[PDB]
């Protein structure tokens, strides 16, 4: 069974602009005629701080939808969450980790 | 969509009107002309794409009176 | 012999036959190059002023519809802007083979056409640039007037519009390549790129620190 | 597709990870083929949260969970590659045999 | 073939709306310098978007000398393949929906994310070394604008008690211009609207090398029709990103009686032929008279501030724009 | 209209275990690399067809757009193009591993198809973002507490493992006897 | 106007001598050097004012001075005669050629008409000297152009 | 290094051409004659200049490895080529898109 309503649309659009490079580049292909990057961490280092936080926006969009049918007590809790993740946020910055 | 009645109204007379008003008032036309003159281009593209290639805005030639 | 530097009789017959939708789809293939050549930005002596003063505001350089690039491989045209030197004569041919295949160069200045003032007695400067790259619209004066650069843009639309669609096999290079082996003694190379922290700034040489 | 094809989808994407996790000589390509079993504890989650307790389910909960776990299992599991790197230059695990016996 | 009449009429206003976008670019960014700008094609300009699209079809789109490519060829298939499929999200028009997924605002912004791999495996591929740099910068910038951004939609979702793009913009229905969000949200618009000029603008972006901290950018070694998917698939975001702004905080086809004098951007008479069809097709299309105003702003704040380097770019996202998008989602709550 | 969602789902389960065994595999780290991405995406479409709309929306957020930029990152920090290439390095030990993870495989197939599973007839899903939202704060509130104090860990730990000593690298700091910055004291001796 | 038919291909063995007028900005004159082109006739685009008296150069060997620049003698390169010498080159499987004169405003008017009377005396040889500006591009014979 | 020296007739490199990506040896010389085709060749002329290619890399077999060394090679097969003209040995293309006839215009011989 498949109650999601909506996603008949989805698999047709993902074909089609699918279909948008690989017919491009095809109806184009019938009309055209010392190697050493640094190693400096921070490209880890930007992407580690992302993680940490694209997890945290996941964590908090149940609550944010359905946040006007649970109440108080739910944003306490909620409010540790964030609280406690803000601290990882200004360990970033006192840290150097985030300096570029 | 309309096959024939409201499209034509969209894509052929109206943007032929924008044309003949283009031509007119677009380089003497005040502060306040200019800035709606680009939100009817704006929203008339498919019908001014239609009739690009017919209306040619070249100057006309000049009597040499002198 | 009869002629010197004769030219030779095209043998084949350019069988060039096309219907009207054709030929119309190929004043659509003409009109889409001619109207929107986007330029390399490049430049290299006085003759960059006189375009860049094209870019500006009293001539508009994107009217036409040439909107400068900055690399070669978005870029198609090159406008050969300056005095080309026998060093900046390799740097522009490798500038010149990285590009998409439809290029047309057009000359500029009186040096890129015969070395204007540097063809009496220069001691490095390739008088003129098609010794190097081949060019579609030459343009003398020292400067041409930005006037005048966009002229040079009016002849070469007329350049485009003449091109054919098939016969597009001529757009790409071709291969007579042979090898030799020889007897060269390698040498190590002398620009490496230390400056500052070489180990001969530091300190004067002894046997001349004495009377300095 | 019914639930049998799922888990025998999960299953068997557990044991290229496995396979995965022994034989690979890059230290990063141990990361990826961890991943592959923290894929297929995922897909046998929710596959017995849609025929399985399907009103409330608690297995799409706990499927989230398992992410966040791996998101921050694999951004531990690079901090330490990251810190031999720095020291032995390779990335070998048939270099890290030192503390043998 | 697309027998969906709903799929083919949005594939042409996502299509109409790049050469918008770049017709709009050559005019107003001509109109701030005192020139023209390109004449001499179409009537003024019209078919500038045209000609300069189709002839990167007609170049040879050849690779480098040692270069992956299975890579180089699904370099810009990453970077527009998401964004062309997040325009399932806007629903312009009130008789008009493509799908009303029952998410939607965190669809667009799961499927944003996966234009940094794009960034990097078009970086990586064309291998030079100004390449790599530029690719592992211009991939290290759509990282740090998307949680400010991601924090904006919590907020008016919120408020909106969903996350389907139609009940949000069903919420600001009832007072037509009194209830948009913008009024309500002042603080989480401009975190919206920084972040996601920030992505896909041309201000915050190294591909005009004037500074010469690289070459010229991750996109240096493409040509030809790959190059246009990287030129012509940078509009595509600046339009949805535009529209989504339209459709969260301004409302998506909202706006009182229209029932008015000549001064409401139309004609001079009450009811001619020539207002009838600038409401019907405003009963149709409303939202692309708003979306080409931040289309119209984004082009224009571009000569407004100056180019802020790489060193500030992230000193913005991460230590401005993520503690500010933290407090108005808190503020949007009670506290 | 029901056979389309058969059809998708046997392309997405050989979308996942032809780039599953492109991440193991392969000979190249970034070809193997940038396939994960493919796991990722192809998972994630497996998770819409089992009516689980907010898994999937999360898993592209995550694992696509986080993990595995995350680990393309740490990729082109190390190349350092020193494969070395020693296959036979000491015997036949990859040959030992395809017994024990196909051994697994036909071990969980006995077990899946045997078993008797309770299958509900009953519609899922009542907008699974409601009743996964009152699902963090009613009943999985500790671990969505505890998910706070992991990842906090995670980034406490994962900076001070992978930033520069660029503070003292040179630090003698004190002494009873000598011990070198940033290492343990017991030196290595071999007996 | 817009949908060019070949028109422009019989108007040419015609007359024998046309008269351009294209609009400034170039782009517009070119696509009807490629109908006539597509028919067989090959084309010799030149420049009219580097072109000098017109027999002496089209029909005649002529002397051309190179620049010594001081460090060379006075030399004289006899070039063969323009319009001969690209005709024995052409085979006579095709048609003859043309001389498509580019900035033909600066030609004097008894130059005009000897680029008429010479089309006509030479067999299969045309010329069209791209004469004047205007907003479309139209085409008369030479022969109305210098009585105008 | 791939030290090399690129006129328009005349293209020689210090590698050997292994599929279009050359890479830089120590031993040979690559030559490709008109790469541009702007003079039409004939099967003789093709070989012609091998007496006068293989001569002077075997004749200044003596001098060190550097780039005035291969363009001090260039410019004499360039001279040789010219001296194919202006013995009427082969001609220029009128297939070519561009005219500008950079090695001197057709003239008669003694006028
Ligand atoms: S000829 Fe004179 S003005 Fe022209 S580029 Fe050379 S030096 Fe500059």
């Amino acid at each position: 069974v498949f109650v999601l309503s909506g996603y008949e649309y989805f698999l047709g659009f993902l074909i089609i602009c699918s279909l948008v490079p690989v017919l491009a580049l095809a109806a184009s292909a019938l009309l055209r005629p010392g190697a050493w990057i640094q190693f400096n961490v921070r490209y880890y280092m930007f992407a580690l701080v992302f993680v940490i936080f694209d997890v945290e926006t996941v964590f908090l969009y149940p609550w944010a939808v359905a946040f006007h049918q649970l109440g108080l007590l739910a944003f306490i809790e909620a409010l540790i969450f964030i609280a406690i993740l803000v601290v990882a946020l200004v360990y970033a910055w006192r840290k150097r980790a985030l300096e570029w | 969509g309309v096959y024939g009645a409201l499209a034509g109204l969209y894509l052929l007379v109206v943007p032929a009107i924008v044309y003949a008003y283009l031509n007119a008032r677009w380089y003497v036309a005040s502060s306040f002309e200019r800035a709606f003159m680009y939100f009817l281009v704006t929203f008339f593209f498919p019908g001014l794409l239609l009739l690009a290639p017919f209306i040619n805005f070249r100057p006309q030639p000049r009597s040499l009176n002198s | 012999p009869a002629i010197l530097n004769p030219i030779a009789r095209p043998e084949v017959p350019q069988e060039l036959a096309e219907n009207i939708i054709l030929t119309s789809l190929n004043d659509v293939y003409d009109w889409a190059r001619l109207s929107s050549l986007w330029p390399l930005m490049y430049g290299t002596a006085c003759c960059f002023i006189e375009f860049a003063a094209m870019i500006g505001s009293r001539f508009d350089f994107d009217r036409f519809g040439l909107v400068p690039r900055n690399s070669p491989r978005q870029a198609d045209l090159i406008i050969t802007s300056g005095t080309i030197t026998m060093k900046m004569a390799p740097a522009l041919v490798r500038l010149y083979e990285q590009m998409p295949s439809p290029k047309y160069v057009i000359a500029m200045g009186a040096c890129t056409i015969t070395g204007g003032m540097f063809s009496s007695d220069s001691y490095s400067a390739v008088r003129g640039v098609d010794k190097l790259i081949p060019v579609d619209v030459y343009l003398p004066g020292c400067p041409p007037r930005p006037e005048a650069i966009m002229d040079a843009i009016v002849k070469l639309r007329k350049k485009i519009a003449n091109e054919h669609i098939n016969e597009r096999g001529n757009l790409a290079q071709t291969h007579r390549l042979f090898t030799a082996k020889h007897k060269m003694k390698p040498v190590p190379p002398i620009l490496t790129g230390q400056y500052l922290n070489a180990p001969s700034r530091q300190a004067p040489p002894p046997a001349l620190a004495a009377a300095m | 597709m019914q639930l049998t094809y799922v888990l025998i989808l999960a299953a068997l994407l557990f044991c290229i990870g496995i396979y995965g996790l022994v034989t690979s000589r890059n230290a990063v390509r141990v990361l990826m083929s961890i991943e592959l079993l923290l894929n297929a504890v995922n897909l046998n989650l929710i596959g017995f949260a849609n025929y399985l307790d399907g009103q409330q389910i608690k297995g799409q909960v706990f499927a989230v969970f398992v992410i966040t776990v791996a998101a921050a299992e694999a951004a531990v599991g690079l901090a330490i590659i990251l810190a031999i790197y720095r020291n032995r230059d390779t990335v070998d695990m048939e270099k890290f045999n030192l503390l043998k016996w | 073939l697309w027998l969906p009449l709903p799929m083919l009429m949005m594939l042409i206003v996502a299509t109409v709306g790049v050469l918008v976008a770049v017709w709009l670019e050559r005019k107003i960014s001509a109109a701030v310098q005192q020139r023209i700008g390109p004449e001499y094609i179409g009537p003024l300009g019209i078919l500038a978007p045209l000609a300069d699209g189709l002839k990167l079809i007609f170049k040879e789109d050849v690779l480098p000398a040692n270069s992956d490519r299975w890579l180089f060829t699904l370099g810009p298939a990453v970077v527009v393949i998401p964004v062309f499929l997040s325009y399932i999200i806007v629903p312009f028009g009130q008789n008009l929906l493509i799908s009303n997924l029952a998410m939607g605002v965190f669809l667009w912004i799961a499927l944003s994310s996966i234009a940094p791999i794009g960034l990097l495996m078009a970086g990586y591929a064309s291998n030079n070394k100004y390449s790599l740099l530029g690719g592992l910068r211009a991939a290290a910038q759509s990282i740090s604008y998307e949680i400010p951004l991601a924090l904006a939609v919590l907020a008016v979702a919120m408020m909106s008690n969903g996350l389907g793009t139609v009940e949000i913009v069903e919420q600001q229905s009832q007072y037509g211009i009194l209830s948009w969000n913008v009024w309500r949200q002042p603080i989480g618009f401009l975190v919206f609207w920084i972040a996601a000029l920030a992505e896909c603008e041309r201000l915050p972006f190294d591909l005009p090398e004037a500074e010469e901290e690289l070459v010229a950018g991750y996109q240096t070694e493409y040509a030809g029709m790959k190059f246009a998917l990287f030129y012509l698939g940078a509009y595509v975001n600046l339009v949805l990103s535009a529209l989504l702004v339209s459709v969260l905080y301004f409302g998506g086809w909202s706006f009182p009686i229209p029932l008015e004098t000549i001064a409401n951007l139309l004609g001079v008479s009450e009811t001619n032929p020539f207002l009838q069809i600038a409401f019907a097709v405003l009963g149709i299309t409303m939202t692309l008279i708003k979306a080409y105003f931040f289309v119209f702003l984004a082009i224009l704040l571009r000569w407004t501030v100056p180019r802020v380097r790489i060193d500030q770019l992230l000193d913005l996202g991460w230590k401005f724009l993520l503690p500010v998008g933290l407090v108005n989602l808190l503020l949007t709550a009670g506290l | 209209a029901t056979l389309t969602q058969t059809i998708t789902f046997f392309a997405l389960a050989a979308a996942v275990i032809i780039a599953a065994l492109g991440v193991v595999l392969l000979d190249n780290v970034v070809y193997s690399a940038f396939l994960l991405g493919g796991v990722f995406l192809s998972i994630a479409g497996l998770y819409i067809l089992m009516n689980a709309d907010f898994v999937s929306a999360a898993q592209i957020l995550i694992y696509v757009g986080a993990v595995n930029v995350l680990i393309l990152f740490a990729i082109m920090l190390v190349n350092k193009r020193e494969t070395y290439t020693p296959v036979p390095g000491r015997w036949l030990r990859q040959g030992g591993a395809a017994v024990v993870s196909l051994g697994v495989f036909a071990l969980l197939t006995k077990m899946i198809l045997q078993t008797p599973w309770q299958l509900s007839s009953v519609p899922p899903t009542p907008d699974s973002i409601t009743t996964i939202g009152q699902h963090f704060f009613s009943d999985f509130l500790l671990p969505f507490e505890l998910a706070s104090v992991l990842l906090l860990m995670a980034l406490i730990g994962a900076v001070v493992l992978a930033r520069r000593e660029l503070v003292l690298e040179p630090e003698p700091i004190l002494g009873e006897e000598v011990v070198p910055p940033l290492e343990l004291p017991e030196r290595p001796r071999e007996p | 106007g817009l949908l060019a038919g070949y028109q422009f291909v019989k108007d040419l063995e015609s007359a024998g001598a046309l008269a351009l007028f294209v609009p400034p900005e170039g782009g517009f004159e070119g696509r009807y050097q490629r109908r006539l082109r597509s028919k067989g006739y090959t084309t010799l685009p030149m420049s009219a004012p580097g072109l000098g008296d017109l027999a002496a150069y089209l029909t005649q060997e002529h002397g051309i001075r190179p620049a010594h620049t001081g460090k060379e003698d006075i030399r004289v390169y006899f070039q063969p005669p323009l319009v001969t010498y690209h005709l024995e080159n052409l085979p006579p499987n095709a048609k003859g050629l043309v001389l498509w004169l580019i900035d033909g405003k600066r030609l004097s008017k008894q130059e005009f008409a000897y680029l008429a009377q010479l089309t006509q005396t030479l067999p299969k040889f045309k010329v069209v000297v791209e004469v004047g500006g205007d907003r479309v591009v139209r085409w008369e014979p030479l022969a109305d152009w210098v009585a105008a | 290094m791939l030290l090399k020296s690129t006129t328009r007739h005349v293209h020689i490199y210090a590698g050997h051409v292994v599929d279009g990506e050359v890479h830089p040896d120590t031993e040979t010389l690559t030559l490709n004659v008109d790469p541009d085709n702007e003079l039409e060749w004939n099967e003789a002329a093709l070989a012609k200049v091998e007496a006068k290619f293989r001569e002077l890399v075997a004749n200044a077999a003596g001098e060190d490895l550097t780039e005035y060394n291969l363009r001090r090679i260039g410019s004499d097969l360039e001279h040789f080529i010219r001296s194919l003209l202006m013995q009427g040995e082969i001609g220029y293309n009128l297939n070519s898109r561009v005219r500008n006839y950079s090695l001197g215009i057709p003239r008669v011989n003694h006028s």
